DNA sequence: TCGGATGTATATATCTGACACGTGCCTGGAGACTAGGGAGTAATCCCCTTGGCGGTTAAAACGCGGGGGACAGCGCGTACGTGCGTTTAAGCGGTGCTAGAGCTGTCTACGACCAATTGAGCGGCCTCGGCACCGGGATTCTCG
DNA sequence: CGAGAATCCCGGTGCCGAGGCCGCTCAATTGGTCGTAGACAGCTCTAGCACCGCTTAAACGCACGTACGCGCTGTCCCCCGCGTTTTAACCGCCAAGGGGATTACTCCCTAGTCTCCAGGCACGTGTCAGATATATCATCCGA
């Protein structure tokens, strides 16, 4: 089964409530379009990285391990898993 | 023989011959010296009693004995030395310090 | 923008054919221009008589490329002693000249290597490069006593057959020679003073302007682009180069062209047809 | 009838929101959006939860020093309002689009 | 497989430090990531120097110089500090 | 008959961009980090070349933080550049 | 106090090829303090690469591997 | 007989090879991973190579220079991604005034 | 007593794509660098993926796949592709 | 609208010191043969991920003041650039002089390595206490 | 300044996981050997440091004009706070199947060792690209 139009699944709520966290008292409303571009960006590069380290190991399933390696790669180094 | 183990005998608590043994299973060079797993399970405990001493302090300041990530991450965000160390870093379900920028406060 | 020179016509007022062809170019660096293969455009108009400009070259650095023509097999060289790398003029012909020389009156002693004559049975034939003025006019007085002494040699010359006098004289003689005339005010090739001294050439030896008198109102029409801001891509250019002939030759006129599709140098090459 | 003041709802919820710990993001949005993102690299593949927890946590800290970053920015130009070339801004001086 | 974990002696470092305070699972997976990566970066730079000085071994000054790049600070001082009388008392 | 002053200063920037010069003085600089590395180590003896390399690298790093803090000045509607503009390029760029 | 010796010229000049056209009264002051700062921090591992080697020549690799460590990677010395 | 010419290369793979062991990345090293690592390579300064000297020859030189590999290198989309905290000695600086100090 | 330097290939590479430029010394010794460093990068990256695999061997798939990790785009296709053709050229011979 | 001040495309004449090519030889690469240990293949099973159904409701979507902030415009006055004479210190050229960097010759201590062995550490199972929460009341902020 | 909303505190409840316990490991420790590497002494040449003198490019202090940084005002527009209506997330529940660890076996690829030679690195050297240096407009300012 194939997926469509995902990425306004990520809600304006869900932006301001991540904004109030980061610390900013008024948002425009063109940020929720930019954001939703910039963390797609993001995860894309994740994604690509913890995909080829999961075909590497010929496996089919994204571990967990997969997803901190290619974190590490580019220098956000999570921790708490694995 | 008697045996005592080398974490007992240099009076650390990290385990010196699991140390050994990642360092030659490692790969990072065809020798390894004596003191090194010493010098370097030493250096680990040492980190870990300072990053744990911070945590506990900032645990019984909420009036909670156990230490749960978000203490571990207001620990290292409110120094200075040990944020530079751990500045690319993220802890998961850490949340975030709390400052507020002045000049959104009236 | 743009300018497009007309068909050549071939044959005179009274429906003589042409009977000569002289091709005259200011090459820019004789060596460069070949490389540039300035050479296989000549090849290709057949010229009877080549004369070029600016060669800056001397005689014993001339390009194997010398023989490469059969046709043009009578040739003159003429390079400065003192300023190699500058000037130098080249005169090329199909049949040998009856006379041959170098100069305005004491090449000898001040061996220039700006001026070519040479006699044929019905004309004479003078080539120059005439001294540019400099940047900022630093030469323009040594240019005035130049054209004086110029126009007095050729006044002696014409005395006797027809002239033809061909080259880059190095003046844009009126505004409808160059693109930007009063944005050329006081520069080299458009000082009043130069062009007084073109317009006492023509009334002293006298001589006529081939290309104007045929083409009086004819605006854009160009032999010389710089080569900084591509001014040649937007035809930003001055007429430099000239055939100057006696008015008892007008009737051999067939036409005055301006090549302006040929490559190789920063001024383009310019042909005489006459009926002799 | 009583309202409040057009900032005050705003600071309390930043003190809520930095205070707790919570993810901030639905569960399933985020696991359909990352299943689409991989479904473009290799097909029919099988994330584990820990992996999607994970990707999940470091959107969430990215997006917060992002955010962080470009109110710097915004108080910098003499300003309150969050506007999106103080994000590209910000990501410019990091390096990452450029 | 067993996976060996940094837990015991984690415990027993927080026993000593505070006497009466817990520690949570998570909390206990973190101090394992955190001791593990900073291993791993001692232990690069100790390689890294082992090689640049055309060397095959690594000894105990290699660590000690490592420590000293990586930490900042008051850090290193007590670091290498402590690194040096546990390996003097270890030696006697 | 001054140049007005936006012409004198691009003059300026476009020539000091092509050149690949080295922009700092020499001698000036070598005294400089023989005084700070004065205090780690005492009487040390600095390579050329090591000299040279420091040279290299701090003007690539200087010239780097005073791009990002044109940009950092322009974005405030401002062309003069401020050490405030410096500061906020410094800590944005998580060096601070 | 030779970071007096960074003049304001030399300070200027760098900015200009950074590609700023106007430069206020209080960068000259303000730069000489993060360009010190650069320094310490690769000189201190310059130093400590030395020291380790047990040689007292601080050696133009010793300061590359300096910078490469903090990931202002240098090409042209080695 | 080499084993780079063998496959085609201009890079050595003795040499390669000999690095690959020397440098202590793994207990064995394989037969194919040092030409692979040398076309590898090859690829990379023969891109390098082929974009900075374009670079060279449209500034009328013939000899290439920092100041070309930095043009090169720079003006590229995704070869400035690979060397992008790299720092190429006297490599000058790409030529960028930003508008608004244009006057318009 | 010897240095160990890339001068001699790079040379005879920019030869093949140019056969009419030269090099000057600094541009030499910036190849050279540039060829170590990219070296040391590919190889730590396949030493690791060796590593996290618990496998003892640096063989062509951990050389792609660390290839594949460090290169952008359109770098990482082409140098996978040649990289394959070169090897598959020297195991027919 | 115009007079004066900067980029500015080709071409040739020297100086040079720095790339590009002989060269020789020695050192590391290449070819052969062997052992054996790592890796690929094969079968299994179980547990972990996928998918699908229903109920509940917290959260998202939408509409509507309205008030505070983004932004355009004017003014002003002080800071900065711009040019110029002056002084000052950086290059640049010797010149010497010695710390010490770099290499080589012993060999002794030191770490790799193998045969036992046993105890520190890991897995499965309680179990009671830390902690989230609801219920309620008291405390503090806030805006009209 | 006071009514109303948000927040902290006081406490019983029940829950689930942190910590302890016990059995069973398997790898860390002892005790030996033995090859080698790097510790140490010693030597030679190199280049880093200190000094001196001359040239002159550049840094500096100074006036002056002007332009732009900042303050102020007004306007309007658009984002927040609140209320009402979805609606899709979330929890629980189930089944199902497939693929990810495992053990056994085999085989073949590489480390190791040896001998032999060619290519590539240091060294010399003749040649010429680059650096000037001299000649031969068009466009954009301040007035």
């Amino acid at each position: 089964k194939v997926l469509r139009d995902n990425i306004q699944g990520i809600t304006k709520p869900a932006i301001r409530r991540l904004a109030r966290r980061g610390g900013v008292k008024r948002i425009s409303g063109l940020i929720y379009e930019e954001t939703r571009g910039v963390l797609k960006v993001f995860l894309e590069n994740v994604i690509r990285d913890a995909v080829t380290y999961t075909e590497h190991a010929k496996r089919k399933t994204v571990t967990a391990m997969d997803v901190v390696y290619a974190l590490k790669r580019q220098g956000r180094t999570l921790y708490g898993f694995g | 023989a008697k045996a005592k183990t080398r974490s007992s005998r240099a009076g650390l608590q990290f385990p010196v011959g699991r140390v050994h043994r990642l360092l030659r299973k490692g790969n990072y060079a065809e020798r390894v010296g004596a003191g090194a797993p010493v010098y370097l399970a030493a250096v680990l405990e040492y980190l870990t009693a300072e990053i744990l001493e911070l945590a506990g302090n900032a645990a019984r300041d909420n009036k909670k004995t156990r230490i749960i990530p978000r203490h571990l991450q207001l620990a290292i965000r409110n120094d200075e030395e040990l944020n530079k160390l751990l500045g690319k870093v993220t802890i998961a379900q850490g949340g975030v310090l709390p400052n507020i920028q002045a000049v959104l406060l009236p | 923008a743009l300018y497009e020179d007309p068909p050549d016509q071939k044959t005179s007022p009274s429906g003589k054919p042409a009977t000569l062809k002289i091709c005259s170019w200011n090459v820019d660096g004789l060596r460069a221009w070949i490389k540039k293969k300035g050479l296989d455009w000549v090849k290709e108009e057949a010229p009877d008589i080549l004369c070029l400009q600016e060669t800056k070259c001397s005689e014993n650095k001339l390009p194997a490329e010398l023989q490469e023509l059969p046709g043009l097999s009578h040739q003159y060289w003429s390079a400065p002693s003192d300023k190699e790398g500058y000037s130098g003029v080249g005169l090329l012909s199909r049949q040998c000249p009856l006379k041959v020389s170098y100069g305005i009156g004491d090449e000898e002693h001040d061996q220039e290597g700006r001026v070519i004559v040479a006699e044929f049975d019905s004309f004479v034939l003078v080539t120059a490069y005439v001294p540019n003025a400099g940047r900022g006019l630093v030469r323009l007085e040594y240019r005035q006593r130049w054209d004086e002494a110029f126009r007095k040699f050729l006044k002696g010359l014409a005395s006797r057959k027809p002239l033809v006098l061909c080259g880059d004289l190095n003046v844009a003689h009126e505004e409808i020679d160059l693109r930007n005339p009063k944005g050329n005010k006081k520069n080299a090739g458009f000082t009043p003073q130069e062009r007084q001294g073109f317009g006492e050439l023509l009334q002293a030896v006298p001589l006529a302007d081939s290309f104007r008198h045929l083409y009086p109102n004819t605006p854009y029409a160009y032999t010389f682009w710089t080569y900084m801001m591509n001014a040649r891509s937007k035809n930003v250019g001055w007429r430099l180069d000239y055939f100057l002939l006696s008015h008892s030759l007008l009737p051999a006129l067939c036409d005055s062209k301006i090549r302006s599709k040929a490559l190789g140098s920063d001024h383009c090459p310019i042909t005489l047809y006459l009926a002799l | 009838p009583h309202r409040y003041r057009p900032g005050t709802v705003a600071l309390r919820e930043i003190r809520r929101y930095q205070k707790s710990t919570e993810l901030l993001i639905r569960k399933l949005p985020f696991q359909r959006l990352v299943r689409e993102i991989a479904q473009d690299f290799k097909t029919d593949l099988r994330f584990q939860s820990s992996a999607v927890m994970a990707l999940q946590e470091a959107s969430e800290a990215y997006l917060v020093g992002l955010f962080e970053d470009t109110n710097l920015a915004a108080i910098h130009a003499k300003r309150v309002t969050i506007m999106p070339k103080d994000i590209q801004l910000a990501r410019r001086i990091r390096g990452e689009r450029a | 497989s067993r996976k060996e974990s940094y837990s015991v002696y984690v415990y027993k470092v927080l026993k000593q430090v505070h006497p009466d305070t817990g520690i949570s699972s998570k909390a206990m997976g973190i101090m394992n990531s955190f001791v593990n990566d900073i291993f791993e970066r001692i232990a690069g730079e100790a390689s890294r120097l082992a090689h640049y000085n055309k060397r095959s071994t690594i000894t105990s000054r290699e660590i000690q110089t490592a420590v000293r790049l990586l930490l900042p600070g008051e850090l290193a001082k007590h670091a290498v500090s402590e690194g040096t009388k546990a390996v003097t008392k270890y030696t006697s």
